[PDB]
């Protein structure tokens, strides 16, 4: 049905280094051979990957509806607008940060994404994760509910019953239609909602005695044990705060007794998100450097650790967890507006909007670290690019962080534009730094790292025979990288073309359609428990405000589901 | 005399509204002033009977008991409606919300006239009068 | 006899949807509704009315008001839209989400201001929010977690009746185990109303002093109180201190606000006053303010033009490419009052009944279109009045709780043989705008 | 050096003439300037279809100034973001005059509406009218605001008198009405009659200088000094109140700092 | 075994009688629940009294002290 004919291509999952080879898309999925009947791409001399698949975005939920509401700021600011002024589609785009569903879609769309993971979502406001998805553009998403401070979750690892929390895992992701499981805070943010926070990872939790350290373990067991797709997704603790470095290796520890078991192909065990966030050092913000020399010490030595990077994108951005504390935290630093959504028996959440500017010391070394984590990467194929958008900058800003990766001239540029470079030089190391990226390992770690983390590199995240026919070709020849990183930042910003399951949806950069989407969950098939049956209709009788009957979201709900199935 | 004002809420006239905007339990719910006894007494208001609450930015005739929810003296109560809205000033504060609590009255005994229907306030106010 | 679970009361912010309807044989005859409260037994019981509008009806000439066919209406209702040089449409406190996600997709078409109740009801307080942030919770966790509860400016008796049995007071949750008698309820008005009988205490407040009142309390927990003067807004200051003790040492806290707040003098600085003493309270307790929203999905609206427009209400969607919201510019009440609009549209408010009679005046000069179920004042003044289901009883859909939580209502009543629902007729009207071409 | 523009049709709905500033007057040719873009309801008109354009403008917006005679008081937007140059509107006007302006000045001749000043940033402005609340306001959802410039309404202002400023000055010569500098962190206020209260309400720092009639005073300020000052005028002998005890309050070296609001 | 009577003329369906009642949250509440009978339910938008017999009341008053609007009469004398 199509064909896109001498391009470079660069397919990880195949070891394809810059051959000039043809994809044959053939009814949303790549065949080796079509007939002369279908249209063709004269791609010469442009870089071609697959459609990029992001692991980590906040990309929709009740956290983003609030930052939209909160912060009109963000769409109008000095008279002219942040975002931009464009009608390419046939919706409008507003937001700068926290852009609107239908800048989301496009914008991911120019910059050849495909699939987009909104991380986190509290089970009970699933319609609203849903309809926002029906409203997002072309990009195909799941989301992951939050499963590190469910009361039901605190019980079944108190009382060690893995059956008992396997059947309550499953119920969910059946209900919420969710992918996975996300670890936010663990244990901390439920101390939240009586107004205290799990500083470490051996702290009980209020009245439930159960720590940070059980219920990452129960929720590892759980999720190894029913062979879920993607691994536990994992926040942490003593989130941004000076010399957590420790705490973050201590919670990376809790792995090294498990092996990833599926019929989907993943290496992690848990997946430890933002972690230039996670890698602080020192005791305060006077005496703070980095310590992603030893993070990713420790990730080097361990192969079924996977991360991905927070890089700081050294601008205006609103930033939202779903934990309360850290926010707080940050309000009482910055004193700003503050909001916070706790939610029943599940979740808490937090949205305070924070200055990166490039005049703070702070800001500078936090813009090093990520730099730091991804240049001491000796495997790229474990640590992913994000930005925990828009927590450490908004996704139009990731072509920056890849110039920044794959060009030296870039990062001195920007450390010398920096206002306390003597400061930020002497307390990192990113100054005298050679590493570029090359492009295969771009490609690699952020098109195939996410796709195979995720354990559905089958259909998304590579051009083998088989997969889902999601294409994006990008300016820059290959052979010979440009001079100006300018130049790069233009070239990922702006696709030269860009397929959706065989459907061109962006020409030069400008929307063309938009088809359909996708929205994938997880079906795992298993005979239900009688006990989580049960335990499930006391705790709504007792106290969810909803009722059982209208906690799933209802089958038309849902906008194209295509589940994942799974076996006990 | 100056008389703060408020317009609020009541069971009776949800249900009225529900019942219908048009209906005689709508009009018997919200054509209502609920003041205070000693403000009734100064005044020289008969319990029950109607009374003209006349503000700047405009008038109604409106029948004057006194209720549950104890006003303190010197404050006036209509239940929100065709009635209230009447009267209400359009004035917002460059916020949209227009003064619908907290604005200043005078309040005149004035039995013997009748009291106006919701339809015949609003297509009057219009000019669509046609019964 | 056909029993159903599990329904939607489509009146009031707190959504219930603890309603058991008794359908009858035929299931289009309600019999006996149980667990609701009054106002909502009565919208049931207006939705299974057998004499219902079912046809469009025009404005002929002799005024009186003749039936057309849909497909009429809405030519008529688009080549208006496209001819009018800034219409306005108003309402959406009462449809489903898919209502106020057509609209949008209508209103974006034509390039007119779209617009809800926010503006005279709660978005004073959304400017707050602006201005102060959010610090909010959903409504299990007062259920499962608070002891002290602060009703300012609100009246939840009358306003929403199942509030207290619900979320906030008598239920027995998890960490209250006790109930009501331990929660200490206060209650803030200058009436002495229904919530303030139930109440344990109550600061009858002068009218308007709610600023004033705030301020104390804030340098109260700030903590040289002692430079109170002897009375503030009405209010003594030893019972300014005994809340403000209450208000320190209670565990989890949440506090209420409403009319009293949001249209009484310094429409959203009282709101954030408001705000700005919850996050103070924050520093020693855990306190979580929160907006008493009217109607079922009026919080929609909110949600979905966020993610739409990025702009909860007062939408400038004229420069048709990007869009504008300034509430003192682009609210629905100033336009009408500068006589800057060009069409209104009634769906799901009563325009004529609620807003001020100036108001109604001045707008009443241009094209008045209703889409409303029922006849209402709206309705009596428009031009053409075309029906629509009714949220909860004839259709279904997502609404918003007071709370931002989705609830799903279900569907009890086929609507009568012909009438369709808000979003179908807004898409009919989207098709027809763009065959018009514009 | 001089533009005359002069109303021939009158518009029925408002015109956001944002175009007529200085700085798109700057250097072009009549026919130019009479079809700089301009809307009217969701229609774009051509600002050639409702003014008469009499004048030869500057190489540059600080150069140039522009001269409008007409009623243009349903016109709104008047010196958007105008950089440098001279406005005169020899009438009354509508919204956001001046908003988002870096210098020069405007010298409304009439009244004014509302957003008078939004977030302006240096510049002059002289209404002699009655402008009307949010003067010098920021815009919502924000938190530096004002911060720079001059804003002189001798006539009745209305409410959000200098909300969220930050620097610069805000002058009333005539009276005021509720929320003066609320959430304010610096500048000052010169209110010259009487005003109903709530002055300095959420105040962090600033000054608000009155010499009118507190008649609601706030229960969050103190007396604790008479000082004269020269503010505008001469010796008024004023009884500075100290800060907004309310709000927390920024910390300076070795002393924390009030916002304190004057009185007459 | 007293006697309620409920003004079914001014109840507005609030279900802040049938919360507070001890007897009703005897089924719900309570450690090896004992009756599981309930005085109050809301039919209708009025709350009904099921205990036609008087048989489970103990006057405690907490329904009495509990409607907003009071509209609950409670009988300490042999019906
Ligand atoms: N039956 C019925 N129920 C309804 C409605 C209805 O019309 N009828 N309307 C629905 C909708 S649209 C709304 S928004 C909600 C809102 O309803 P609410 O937000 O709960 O407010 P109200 O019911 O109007 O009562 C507001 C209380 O604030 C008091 N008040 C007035 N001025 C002041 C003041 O200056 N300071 C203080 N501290 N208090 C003051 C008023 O006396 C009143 O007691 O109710 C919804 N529920
Ligand atoms: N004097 C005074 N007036 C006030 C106020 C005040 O405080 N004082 N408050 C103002 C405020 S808070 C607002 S909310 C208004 C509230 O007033 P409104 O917003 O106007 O509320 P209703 O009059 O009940 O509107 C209900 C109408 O929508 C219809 N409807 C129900 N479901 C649907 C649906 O699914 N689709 C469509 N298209 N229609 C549906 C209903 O049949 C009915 O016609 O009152 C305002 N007026
Ligand atoms: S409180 Fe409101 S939603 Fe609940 S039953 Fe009553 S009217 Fe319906
Ligand atoms: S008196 Fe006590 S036991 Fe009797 S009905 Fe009332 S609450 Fe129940
Ligand atoms: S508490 Fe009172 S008003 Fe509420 S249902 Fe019971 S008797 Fe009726
Ligand atoms: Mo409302
Ligand atoms: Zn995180
Ligand atoms: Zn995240």
């Amino acid at each position: 049905e199509l064909l896109i004919k001498n391009g470079y291509i660069f397919d990880p999952i195949s070891g394809i280094k810059g051959d000039k080879a043809d994809i044959a898309i053939k009814d949303g999925k790549i065949v080796d051979k079509v007939s002369s009947k279908a249209q063709v791409i004269d791609a010469s001399g442009k870089t071609v990957m697959s459609g990029g698949v992001d692991i980590h975005t906040h990309v929709s939920g009740p956290k983003v509806n609030t930052g939209r509401m909160m912060r009109p700021e963000d769409k109008f600011f000095r008279g002219s607008y942040r975002g931009g002024i464009i009608k390419q589609g046939k919706r409008m785009e507003m937001g700068f940060s926290i852009p609107s569903t239908y800048k989301t879609g496009y914008a991911y769309a120019r910059m050849g994404y495909t699939f987009t993971n909104e991380a986190a979502m509290p089970p009970l406001l699933a319609p609203h994760v849903h309809e926002e998805f029906r409203d997002t553009p072309i990009l195909d998403q799941a989301a992951m509910p939050v499963f590190g401070n469910n009361w039901f979750c605190f019980e079944y690892i108190k009382n060690k019953e893995l059956e008992n929390n396997a059947a309550y895992v499953a119920w969910l992701l059946n209900a919420t239609k969710g992918i996975g499981i996300k670890v936010v805070n663990p244990g901390g943010t439920e101390a939240w909602a009586w107004g205290e926070n799990c500083t470490t990872i051996n702290d009980p939790v209020p009245y439930f005695d159960i720590t940070p350290a059980e219920i990452v373990k129960g929720l590892i067991e759980t999720n190894e044990y029913l062979g879920l797709p993607h691994s536990v997704h994992i926040h942490g603790n003593n989130l941004g705060n000076p010399g957590n470095y420790k705490d973050t290796l201590d919670t990376l520890r809790l792995a090294e007794s498990y092996k990833a078991k599926n019929k989907f192909g993943r290496e992690q065990v848990l997946h430890n998100t933002h972690i230039q966030f996670h890698s602080y050092k020192g005791t305060s913000w006077a005496d703070f450097e980095s310590g992603a020399k030893e993070i990713m010490d420790y990730v080097n030595a361990n192969k079924n650790i996977t991360c991905d990077i927070g890089q700081v994108t050294l601008d205006e951005t609103t930033t939202m967890t779903a934990d309360g504390p850290f926010e707080y935290h940050l309000n009482q630093l910055n004193h700003i507006k503050w909001a916070n959504v706790d939610v029943e028996l599940e979740t808490g959440s937090g949205v305070v909007p924070y200055i990166y500017d490039k005049n703070i010391k702070v800001c500078g070394i936090q813009w090093a670290i990520g730099l730091e984590l991804a240049l001491y990467a000796k495997d790229l194929m474990r640590v992913h690019i994000t930005t925990d958008h828009p927590n450490a900058g908004p996704f139009t800003r990731y072509p920056c962080v890849i110039k920044w990766l794959m060009s030296e001239k870039a990062r001195k540029a920007t450390l010398d534009t920096m206002k306390w470079k003597d400061k930020v030089i002497a307390a990192s190391n990113i100054a005298s730094m050679d590493r570029e990226l090359g492009l295969y390992e771009i490609a690699m770690m952020t098109r195939a790292g996410p796709a195979k983390a995720l354990g559905l590199a089958a259909i998304y995240g590579s051009l083998v025979k088989g997969a889902d026919g999601n294409v994006a070709i990008y300016n820059l020849d290959a052979n010979d990288l440009p001079s100006d990183p300018e130049l790069i930042e233009a070239a990922f910003q702006n696709t030269a073309y860009t397929i959706k399951e065989g459907v061109v949806v962006v020409k030069d950069g400008e929307i063309i359609a938009e088809p359909h989407k996708y929205t994938l969950w997880t079906k795992v098939n298993m005979p239900e428990n009688a006990q989580v049956m049960h335990d499930i209709k006391e705790k709504f009788t007792k106290n969810y405000t909803v009722n059982l009957e209208n906690y799933a979201v209802f089958d038309e709900h849902v906008h194209n589901p295509r589940a994942i199935e799974l076996d006990v | 005399k100056t008389l703060n004002m408020i317009t609020q809420r009541a069971v009776e006239e949800g249900i009225a509204m529900e019942i219908g905007k048009t209906s005689r339990q709508y009009f018997d719910a919200c054509s209502i002033i609920e003041m205070n006894e000693q403000d009734m007494k100064e005044l020289g208001i008969m319990k029950n009977t109607n009374v003209r609450v006349k503000s700047e930015s405009g008038e109604v005739v409106v029948k004057a008991v006194v209720g549950r929810q104890t006003c303190y003296p010197g404050l006036c109560h209509i239940r929100q409606g065709v009635w209230a809205n009447q009267v209400v000033p359009p004035r917002t504060q460059s916020t949209g919300a227009p003064q619908y609590s907290g604005f200043p009255v005078t309040v005149e005994p004035v039995p013997n006239e009748r009291l106006k229907t919701a339809l015949e306030l609003v297509q009057g106010a219009v000019g669509m009068w046609k019964g | 006899p056909k029993v159903i679970e599990n329904v939607g009361c489509p009146y009031c912010g707190c959504s219930c949807d603890d309603v058991r309807i008794t359908v009858s044989d035929d299931g289009k005859d309600i019999l006996e509704v149980e667990n609701v409260c009054a106002i909502g037994t009565e919208i049931f019981k207006h939705g299974c009315s057998k004499d219902r509008i079912r046809l469009p009806r025009m404005r002929q000439p002799d005024g009186s008001m003749k039936d057309i066919s849909y497909e009429e209406a809405i030519d008529w209702t688009a080549r208006h839209l496209l001819k009018a040089k800034k219409p306005l449409m108003y309402g959406f406190g009462s449809t489903n989400c898919e209502g106020q996600a057509a609209a949008a997709r209508v209103m974006e078409i034509a390039g007119g201001m779209l617009d809800n109740c926010a503006t005279i009801c709660h978005g004073p307080s959304f400017l707050a929010i602006f201005d102060n942030g959010y610090p909010s919770c959903t409504l299990g966790e007062v259920k499962n977690r608070a002891d002290v509860i602060v009703y300012w400016g609100s009246n939840p008796a009358h306003a929403h009746p199942r509030h207290m049995s619900r979320y906030s007071i008598f239920p027995r949750g998890f960490f209250t185990g006790k109930g009501q008698k331990k929660r200490t309820v206060i209650v803030i008005d200058p009436r002495f109303t229904d919530t303030a009988n139930v109440a344990d205490y109550h600061l009858q407040v002068k009218q308007g002093h709610d600023y004033e009142l705030f301020n104390a309390f804030r340098m109260v927990i700030h903590g040289h109180g002692k430079d109170l003067p002897d009375e503030v807004a009405g209010i003594k200051k030893e019972t300014i201190l005994e809340v403000a003790e209450i208000m320190k040492n209670a565990r989890f806290g949440t506090t209420f606000f409403g009319m009293g707040l949001t249209h009484t003098d310094g429409r959203n600085h009282n709101i954030d006053i408001a705000i700005s003493l919850t996050r103070d309270l924050n520093k020693i307790s855990k306190w979580t303010i929160m907006a008493m929203r009217g109607h079922y999905n009026i919080a929609g609206p909110g949600v979905v033009w966020s993610w739409t427009f990025g702009f909860p209400y007062c939408l400038d969607l004229t420069k048709q490419n990007h869009a504008h919201m300034n509430p003192g510019e682009t609210s629905s009440v100033d336009m009408a009052m500068r006589d800057e609009v060009d069409m209104f549209i009634n769906i799901g408010t009563d325009a004529a009944a609620h807003f001020p009679i100036p108001a109604v005046k001045q707008l009443k000069k241009h094209p008045w279109v209703t889409i409303d179920p029922s006849i209402n004042m709206a309705s009596e003044i428009s031009d053409l009045h075309i029906p629509v289901c009714i949220c909860g009883v004839d259709v279904g859909g997502i609404v918003y709780r007071m709370d931002n939580v989705p609830i799903q209502f279900r569907k009890v009543i086929e609507p009568p043989e012909g009438v369709m629902d808000d979003e179908t007729l807004l898409n009919k009207i989207a098709d027809r705008m763009e065959e018009l071409k514009a | 050096e001089t533009i005359t523009m002069t109303l021939v049709q009158e518009p029925e709905l408002f015109l956001e003439c944002y175009s007529v500033t200085p700085d798109l007057f700057a250097g072009k040719s009549l026919a130019e300037i009479a079809d700089l873009p301009a809307h009217e309801g969701k229609i774009q008109w051509k600002l050639g279809d409702f003014f008469k354009f009499e004048g030869k403008a500057g190489e540059t917006a600080a150069d140039t100034k522009i001269v409008v005679n007409g009623n243009v008081r349903r016109m709104k937007r008047f010196g958007q973001q105008m950089t440098a140059g001279e406005i005169i509107i020899n009438s009354d006007a509508d919204m956001y005059i001046g908003g988002w302006m870096k210098g020069g000045k405007i010298t409304v001749k009439g009244n004014a509406d509302s957003f008078l000043g939004i977030a302006m940033e240096g510049g002059e402005i002289l209404i002699e009218g009655d402008a009307q609340n949010h003067v010098g306001s920021a815009y919502r959802g924000d938190w530096r605001g004002m911060s720079g410039g001059l804003i002189r309404v001798k006539g009745k202002a209305g409410n959000d008198i200098g909300t969220a400023m930050t620097g610069g000055t805000i002058i009333i010569e005539g009276d005021a009405f509720i929320h003066v500098l609320t959430h304010a962190e610096g500048g000052t206020v010169i209110i010259k009659g009487d005003v109903e209260g709530r002055v300095g309400g959420q105040m962090v720092k600033g000054d608000a200088y009155i010499l009118g009639n507190l008649l609601y005073p706030l229960p969050g300020f103190k007396k604790v000094a008479t000082v004269e000052k020269e503010v505008d005028g001469a010796t008024y002998t004023f009884d500075q109140f100290i800060g907004d005890l309310g709000e927390r309050k920024e910390k300076k070296k070795g002393e924390i700092i009030y916002g304190n609001i004057f009185l007459k | 075994a007293f006697a309620v009577h409920v003004n079914m003329e001014r109840c507005t369906g609030c279900n802040n009688c049938v919360v507070a009642c001890p007897v009703n949250a005897l089924e719900l509440n309570t450690v090896n629940p004992s009756s599981t009978d309930k005085i109050y339910k809301v039919i209708n938008g009025d709350a009904v009294i099921l205990d036609v017999k008087h048989e489970l009341c103990a006057g405690c008053g907490i329904c009495v002290d509990a409607c907003p609007y009071d509209v609950i009469q409670l009988s300490g004398q042999p019906p």
